[PDB]
RNA sequence: CGCGAAGAACCUUACCUGGUCUUGACAUCCACGGAAGUUUUCAGAGAUGAGAAUGUGCCUUCGGGAACCGUGAGACAGGUGCUGCAUGGCUGUCGUCAGCUCGUGUUGUGAAAUGUUGGGUUAAGUCCCGCAACGAGCGCAACCCUUAUCCUUUGUUGCCAGCGGUCCGGCCGGGAACUCAAAGGAGACUGCCAGUGAUAAACUGGAGGAAGGUGGGGAUGACGUCAAGUCAUCAUGGCCCUUACGACCAGGGCUACACACGUGCUACAAUGGCGCAUACAAAGAGAAGCGACCUCGCGAGAGCAAGCGGACCUCAUAAAGUGCGUCGUAGUCCGGAUUGGAGUCUGCAACUCGACUCCAUGAAGUCGGAAUCGCUAGUAAUCGUGGAUCAGAAUGCCACGGUG
């Protein structure tokens, strides 16, 4: 089987890149394993505002790489030509991974 | 046929199966006794079968992940009367009455900014 | 920083890149084992005679942008308050300002 | 607090027994959340005194707290140019509040080997109506007769 | 300073990002110095143009250069100069195949950079700021923005005892998140210092 | 304390000169700015200085000192007391 | 006053003593000889002089230009040097307190007032009712992120209720139920029954619910004030320097100590030391990186080399606890300070100055004076784990859970 992952910071954007997966492999083919929505790292940072001298007074900022991956079962020429067709967005990284 | 539960207390979920029986209690494939140390925690884990006469009729599965000593103990009090709410209906006005039936909606608060724990200042000087 | 600063560091990434064969040559046979005892005492002379700014210990990360040396971040690359200032304007991906 | 008037909350029971007295006592003897060994003391202790006193269990217990509940105390009020204390009865709940912690206030200056031995003398003194318990509560208890002209 | 800056709020409210690209730990670090040398350069170059908001895109290692503006005729010109020429040194700078855009910036009296460099322009050359604040708030407030703050900060007027200044309109809400906050700054460098002018233009409330 | 499958530590500049200078026997004091090293056997009954911080000092150096580094003898902050 | 400093051995570094340079360490313009070049000796602490093996990617009306390079004249460079009382930007505070004001109208000669007061009520200038007030804006509330139960959808690296093998390890055929991972929704409104109310605003109890009245936390800090705080993040208006207040290098310095103050850690012990067995977490991080298994070492750790851009692999064992011993109120088998001997690791280099482990040493201290500090429920009190900065180096800082 072949499996892709999906990285993204926007579930807005994340969703598109995989239904336009998903509505190609099932236009050339079948046998798609869905999304499957796997952890999400929320990498924080807390750094202090005032430029000289305040300790007690701080902004906190979060970036929530959000994961996704969809399996690819029974593969046709065709089938995996059509994906290698396909461009994402950016925001989104892909990375086909053959088993 | 059985009958089926789902808890949660501070960190934990229980996860309980009930079947008439004579009373056989497991827990991760242990016997009661092993599992937990203190006696209020075997009270707890107990409570409401004794609560309602069931502790005789019934025997049942339990299984819990993650947590603390008292997070296993009141998630399986959860499960339990979750799971006695699929058995007969009318154990749920007197547990409701016994007050069994509210998830305890506490959890662990937060540290903040400057706070040396979640709400204990440093100290003053003038 | 001062403008000094920023031109010593761009002069010691080179050398300290630019000699990176010769101590990952001297240092295993400084600190192997079945290596001969007459050879790692000239190993070990010739590691003070490779020019001294040449060590990828002696460089501190000088901001991107000010030149500022402390109160550093890695993942940006920026300093304390230069990613203040393009994380709350939004030239930083995906930087919301968290709570919890 | 200001304005909110509030609840006295909920409390287990106890684990062994059976009743909702014990919950406070088995509290009170606590230090750094620690309730395991807090709930050990006192089922050793509550047991050398069942023996010692030739009483039921629970029963060796109310009749020990008896001698040193309280029945009026002093607050302190300057209405005037002048601090007065006023004698003031005491509340149902305070009362006993104020009994499990004189005990427990008492049984941390003994000098015997173990806390459960330093429970169950200041039980039995408590018992027989001597020691550093009733002692407290006779000062306590001699300053409303030394201020009942004040009210 | 005690008011957050009212863009960063709502960075995922309403408001959507000025840089939509995606690297791991990596090459974030060399992302973030490969856009800031490529919007220095344009902001330094395209100075004279109208230019309010340059969004980076990064689509499989190339770049995407966005640029909304509002006097595009000034930066295309005569038949196939001005963005194509851009296009090679773009492509130098931030070493993939550069691609540049352009966005026409309707209603240029409402984009809240263009006021304020429009704003931080005339108190280059002089003029009254009291006129200059005035005719700023009729112009955008007739064009239908439902509010408008603008404030000025600084050595106004060659005084030599500094203070700010500012003038409401309509409504400006910076509490409600969700509404459509413009906001932007500018740096007047006159013979006297720096006079900072801060904007505020509410679009109106935005449901989502 | 090093660790000692690393060898001790000399600077070539000072290696070389006290070979030499061990060679030409002067007692003439051989200064040096390098105040690290492990003194070596066969610089013992030498006359060196090294720097402290403002100038040189002199040591005279014998068999006791020979594990210790050159730092040691030259004390670097002054002080008499308040 | 554990504050810039999210981490000073050299570096950082701004300070010091020495050695040195002056269109410069850092740029564009040239005057302009001359392709850059891995290498390599002497002298020097090093700065950098002296010395050894080289050229053609362009390509030229070849009195000259392109990424790279030497020398002298210059125009500017350079300053972590003063002015936060000339400024921008950014922050702390009164204060998360419920307040600060404008537009017409009227009254007052006028500064100003009315609105915003008054009787009720709310967490709130919140809401209703009356009033020379009528209306509106910034605030106080709501929209947003997280936590609390249910319903869909997608099932590996996650899971195992019922199936069959099973090395009794969900491991292996399998299964989509369930915990859980995340997308979109349902949910709470004083909406409902009663009572006090000025018939309204509300408020008090109780019924249903997972959650009751803002369900619990966070995010957001009005007008403004002390000429608050930094010109030393950066930019800056004027001023001062230019064989120096600029710039390179080695070694010192911030870490000294007769003393005083502020913040924290460890204890003064039986609710506790020590030795053996035994269970239950969460949230993070990792390619110059995290580095399991196996062997050598009493131990820090060196040896070999799989696994992983990670719900797969690592760091990783949780500790408090529970059971069985020992201990017997002693400066103690309490407490670990300080000092000596031997070692390990990162690192050009641990002498002034690194952490860590072993063998010795075993101080001061028996609950702490006047005066003072924090906290109203998963809270204070104790217990461990991770991260940021970082080659090595926090008892602080920022995070999450365990008992309660
Ligand atoms: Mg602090
Ligand atoms: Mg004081
Ligand atoms: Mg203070
Ligand atoms: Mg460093
Ligand atoms: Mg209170
Ligand atoms: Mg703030
Ligand atoms: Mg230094
Ligand atoms: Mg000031
Ligand atoms: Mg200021
Ligand atoms: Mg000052
Ligand atoms: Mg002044
Ligand atoms: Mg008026
Ligand atoms: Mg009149
Ligand atoms: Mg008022
Ligand atoms: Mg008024
Ligand atoms: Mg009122
Ligand atoms: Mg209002
Ligand atoms: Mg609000
Ligand atoms: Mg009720
Ligand atoms: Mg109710
Ligand atoms: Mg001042
Ligand atoms: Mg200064
Ligand atoms: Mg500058
Ligand atoms: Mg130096
Ligand atoms: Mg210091
Ligand atoms: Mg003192
Ligand atoms: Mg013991
Ligand atoms: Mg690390
Ligand atoms: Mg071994
Ligand atoms: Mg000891
Ligand atoms: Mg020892
Ligand atoms: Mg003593
Ligand atoms: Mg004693
Ligand atoms: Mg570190
Ligand atoms: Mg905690």
């Amino acid at each position: 089987r072949i499996r892709i992952r999906l990285k993204a910071f926007d579930h807005r954007l994340i969703d598109q890149a995989t239904a336009e997966i998903v509505e190609t492999a099932k236009r050339t083919g079948a046998q798609v394993r869905g999304p499957i929505p796997l952890p999400t790292r929320k990498e924080r940072f807390t750094v202090l505002i005032s430029p000289h001298v305040n300790k007690d007074a701080r902004d906190q900022y979060e970036i929530r790489t959000h994961l996704r991956l969809v399996d690819i079962v029974e593969p046709t020429e065709k089938t995996v030509d059509a994906l290698m067709r396909l461009d994402l967005a950016a925001g989104v990284d892909v990375q086909i991974s053959l088993g | 046929n059985q009958y089926y539960g789902t808890g949660r207390r501070k960190s934990s979920a229980a996860r309980v199966f009930i079947k008439p029986g004579n009373g056989k209690i497991v827990i991760n494939q242990r016997s009661l006794e092993q599992y937990f140390g203190r006696e209020t925690a075997r009270m707890v884990v107990r409570q409401p079968l004794e609560l309602v006469d069931m502790v005789e009729k019934l025997d049942l599965y339990i299984t819990v992940k993650g947590g603390g000593i008292s997070g296993q103990a009141g998630a399986i009090r959860h499960g339990i009367t979750r799971a006695l709410m699929e058995y007969d209906e009318s154990l749920r006005s007197e547990l409701r009455k016994a007050g069994f039936v509210t998830r305890d909606a506490r959890q662990v608060e937060r540290k903040k900014v400057g706070l040396r724990k979640a709400r204990r200042r440093p100290q003053f000087s003038k | 920083a001062k403008q000094s600063m920023k031109a010593r560091e761009v002069k010691r990434v080179a050398l300290a890149d630019k000699y990176f064969a010769k101590r990952a040559e001297l240092k295993a046979i400084i600190s192997d084992v079945n290596a001969s005892d007459e050879d790692r005492w000239n190993a070990v002379l010739k590691l003070q005679t490779l020019p001294r700014d040449s060590s990828p210990s002696r460089q501190r990360n000088r901001c991107r942008q000010t030149g500022r040396p402390h109160g550093f971040l890695r993942k940006f690359g920026l300093s304390r308050i230069k990613v203040r200032e393009a994380a709350m304007r939004g030239e930083i991906p995906g930087l919301k300002k968290a709570s919890w | 607090p200001r304005r909110r008037v509030i609840g006295q909350r909920k409390i287990l029971p106890d684990p062994k027994f059976g009743s909702e007295l014990l919950a406070k006592f088995v509290n009170i003897l606590m230090v750094d959340g620690k309730k395991s060994t807090a709930e050990s003391i006192v089922y050793s202790a509550l047991e050398t005194l069942a023996q010692r006193s030739g009483k039921s269990e629970l029963e060796a217990f109310e009749v020990a707290l008896e001698n040193v509940r309280p029945t009026v105390e002093v607050k302190s009020r300057r209405v005037g140019g002048s601090t007065y204390q006023v004698p003031v009865e005491v509340r149902p709940v305070r009362r006993n509040a104020l009994a499990m912690r004189w005990i427990v206030e008492a049984a941390r200056k003994r000098g015997d080997k173990s806390m459960a031995l330093r429970l169950a003398n200041e039980l039995s003194d408590a018992a027989e109506n001597k020691g550093t318990a009733v002692k407290k509560r006779e000062d306590v208890h001699r300053m409303a007769e030394a201020n009942k002209a004040f009210a | 300073g005690q008011k957050v800056h009212p863009n960063g709020i709502r960075l995922g409210i309403v408001k959507p990002w000025n840089s939509t690209w995606f690297a791991n730990t990596k090459e974030f670090a060399d992302n973030l110095d490969s856009d800031f040398k490529v919007r220095q350069y344009l902001t330094k170059e395209l100075a004279k143009a109208s230019v309010s908001r340059i969004v980076i895109e990064r689509p499989a290692k190339s770049i995407r250069v966005t640029i909304h503006t509002a006097r595009p005729g000034i930066v295309i010109g005569k038949k196939g100069e001005d963005v194509e020429k851009l296009r090679k040194v773009v492509a130098d700078i931030a070493g993939v195949p550069a691609q540049i855009n352009i966005a026409e910036v309707r209603k240029p009296e409402l984009d809240a950079k263009l006021v304020a460099d429009s704003i931080t322009s005339q108190l280059e050359r002089r003029v009254m700021f009291r006129r200059a604040m005035k005719r700023a708030v009729q112009n955008a407030m007739r064009l239908g923005a439902k509010g408008i703050k603008v404030e000025v900060s600084g050595r106004l007027g060659g005084a030599e005892i500094a203070r700010t200044e500012w003038y409401r309109e309509g409504r400006v809400p910076l509490h409600t998140l969700r509404a459509d906050i413009d906001y932007n700054t500018s740096e007047a460098h006159t013979t006297y210092g720096v006079i900072g002018v801060k904007v505020w233009i509410f679009k109106g409330e935005i449901l989502g | 304390p090093r660790s000692l499958k690393k060898g001790p530590f000399i600077d070539l500049h000072l290696l070389k000169k006290v070979e030499k200078a061990v060679e030409s026997g002067d007692k003439k004091p051989l200064r040096t700015w390098s105040r690290r090293s492990t003194i070596f056997p066969n610089m013992i009954g030498l006359t060196i200085a090294v720097h402290n911080g403002r100038q040189h000092v002199p040591v005279f150096v014998t068999d006791e000192m020979v594990g210790h580094k050159l730092g040691e003898f030259a004390p670097t902050r002054t002080y008499r007391g308040h």
